[PDB]
């Protein structure tokens, strides 16, 4: 037989269910087989011999463990080669890794960065399931702090734009929730537990 | 064998009972299937929404919300009290048999194993279990249920009762506003001993 | 059809099993109901606090029982040995119909489902499972439940085993010394398929 | 009185069902019966491994594997498109009573509680629950299950559909390489309601 093309590309996603169609192999009876496979394990793919169809197997596949698989297959030689690259879904939590958070204000300062909250994500590195979506749980309602996502290092910096009286002791101290911008996959929805992490804000007392 | 179901129907065209207190009528079709087996019954309980207010219940992080029936000393169900407003009836095809029912008895929770007025034996009066949510993106949120049975009756008429609660506190709602649309709880079984026919 | 049905009868008068080992006597009352449904066997448990030595376990935190069953090749309790030591008998209202059983081993746990002493089958003859115990402050706390078919005969008279092993590990216990009044369980319903009559 | 179940039997000798399509011959056994409660059906499932492919599962840490009945207007199983290749039959002893079956229609899911490509009565479609596996260390590892009732059609035979998946996703995988031994799922037992005869 003679393979259509030498270099074949597919996509399936993560956590995908069993006999999941990923991709198919054309050539012009024609036998296939797999002549070897990167890295060799698990076991999560598999050609049919008789119509070349490339499907996942009751091995679900992990894309945080291997980011992309490569075939190298035969027909019935020559040696055809194929990639296939796992597409993330969010299904990890992120965890906030910063563990002591006692910022820092300035009395009567506006659009100052008040501090910094390191974030982790085991999903794909710049894809919506990585980045972090911060809400303010409690202790922002008067409208004093606002808080952005720092892509670069999926950090959330927490700024002021009010003016504070030092000598009102305004109690600022708040506390977030950490969510990636886009939806939690069904597997870990239902099981987020959304556990507030606070922060602490001291002022300074201004002369 | 027909004799041995006491249901409410598959489906009934129009919501036939009224859990949410704030609802002036029927909010929601509750499905409820007991059959007899031996010395048990065998409860089937479930839920679909119907009007609005119930249905977007969906969106809400924590919420609860309880089904009570209240039947006479003859089994029958006492709609005036009771969550369900449609009387129970036996099995014709996937419908209620209409007609009367004399051998309603034999389903009610026992007096005995559920006695009324009673502290010390409180405990064996509830139930509990857990079903699922399926969302409009396939996931699964479950949904705890406590079931009390006759341990307490509020009016003298009342002879039995069950209590389904449905609860939920979660983390992320399971719908939003735009992408809910109704409130179906996944089916729940539960066993009692059966009151002496 | 009172034929169908094999329990030890609702609430009895006084305690009916030992299934603590430090206690001398009947410590607490074992409620089993074992119902024919076709071609399985729906067995229907719980336990309720007798001896204050039982009641008290609510106030640890790492407790394991178990009640061990054992009927011989005519599906009669073996009292000697079986911590339930009332035998069971058909339904009667609430009560045991007081008379001989014939059909015992038709609720008996089969063999061939449930292997003796066959390693190679070993994990056909485990089921799992939760029950609840209700506490005084009114909140569910999980109970495991471990069954075990079989499998393992002490004796030559032994035919067939089922072992109910509660058990609950926790940091806190559900109750106090001076909240603790007794040990309840929620009723716990599991299936086995079930010997020839 | 054995005309209420149809079950694959006890243990059978060889496999009976090719549940992963990757196996070029049956790979696991199937243990399902269906048994008449009245208005309902209850379906009492697990599952036992066979082949070296599947009997590796137990290895990984996720894993997910259905098992889907197909069953024609008559309640016959359509062997040549299910994951289950043998017809069901009544009890018989513990073996399958070779015969005719007629009274199939009704083990099988309603169409009016269990519609047909009917999005707004999608949700009604779903049954979860919770096997669990023995480890070789004595330990329960639990199993997610998902049972879908009809809800999709493949080709024009196919008047009645269930869909058994087992899931697990951990960060242990239950066993290793040198201790598996084999993967048998712990029984589940789920309810339906039921078609007219």
């Amino acid at each position: 037989p003679v393979f259509t093309q030498d270099v074949f590309v597919g996509s399936v996603e993560e956590l995908s269910a069993a006999h999941t169609l990923v991709m198919k192999i054309n050539a012009t009876k024609i036998s296939y087989r797999i002549v070897s496979l990167e890295p060799a394990y698990p076991p999560v793919f598999y050609l049919n011999k008789d119509t070349g169809e490339i499907y996942t197997t009751s091995v679900t596949l992990d894309r945080e463990e291997h980011s992309s698989y490569t075939l190298t297959v035969e027909a019935r030689v020559k040696q055809a080669q194929v990639q296939i690259r796992i597409l993330d879904v969010n299904d990890n939590i992120p965890v906030v890794e910063n563990k002591v958070l006692e910022g820092m204000v300035e009395e009567n300062q506006v659009n100052v960065e008040v501090t910094r909250i390191k974030v982790f994500d085991a999903d794909e590195i710049g894809s919506d399931n990585w980045l972090a979506n911060f809400t303010f749980a409690s202790g922002n309602e008067g409208g004093y702090f606002h808080i952005e996502t720092d892509a670069q290092t999926n950090e959330g910096i927490v700024t002021l734009i009010k003016e504070v009286d030092y000598e009102e002791m305004k109690n600022l101290d708040f506390s977030v929730i950490v969510a990636n911008k886009a939806a939690f996959h069904k597997s870990i929805r239902s099981k987020y537990k959304p556990t507030p992490i606070p922060i602490k804000v001291k002022v300074k007392n201004v002369k | 064998d027909n004799i041995n179901t006491l249901w409410t129907g598959v489906n009934p065209t129009e919501a036939n009972c009224q859990i949410m207190n704030s609802s002036e009528s029927n909010d929601c079709k509750l499905i409820l299937t007991l059959v007899k087996t031996g010395a048990l019954v065998t409860a089937f309980v479930y839920v679909i929404g119907v009007s609005n207010n119930f249905n977007m219940l969906t969106t809400h992080r924590n919420i609860n919300f309880t089904a009570e029936l209240f039947f006479d000393s003859t089994g029958n169900l006492l709609t005036r009290l009771s969550s369900l407003k449609t009387p129970l009836n036996h099995k014709s095809g996937q419908n209620m048999a209409t007609g009367a029912i004399t051998n309603a008895k034999g389903f009610m929770p026992s007096t005995t194993a559920y006695p009324f007025n009673d502290n010390s034996r409180e405990k064996e009066n509830y139930i509990y279990g857990t079903c699922y949510y399926t969302a409009s993106d396939r996931t699964a949120f479950p949904i705890d249920i406590s079931v009390m049975l006759n341990r307490r009756a509020i009016n003298d008429e009342t002879s039995y009762c069950i209590r389904i609660t449905w609860s939920w506190n979660t983390g992320d709602a399971p719908e939003v506003q735009t992408s809910a649309t109704t409130l179906v709880t996944s089916p729940f079984t539960f066993y009692y001993i059966r009151e002496d026919d």
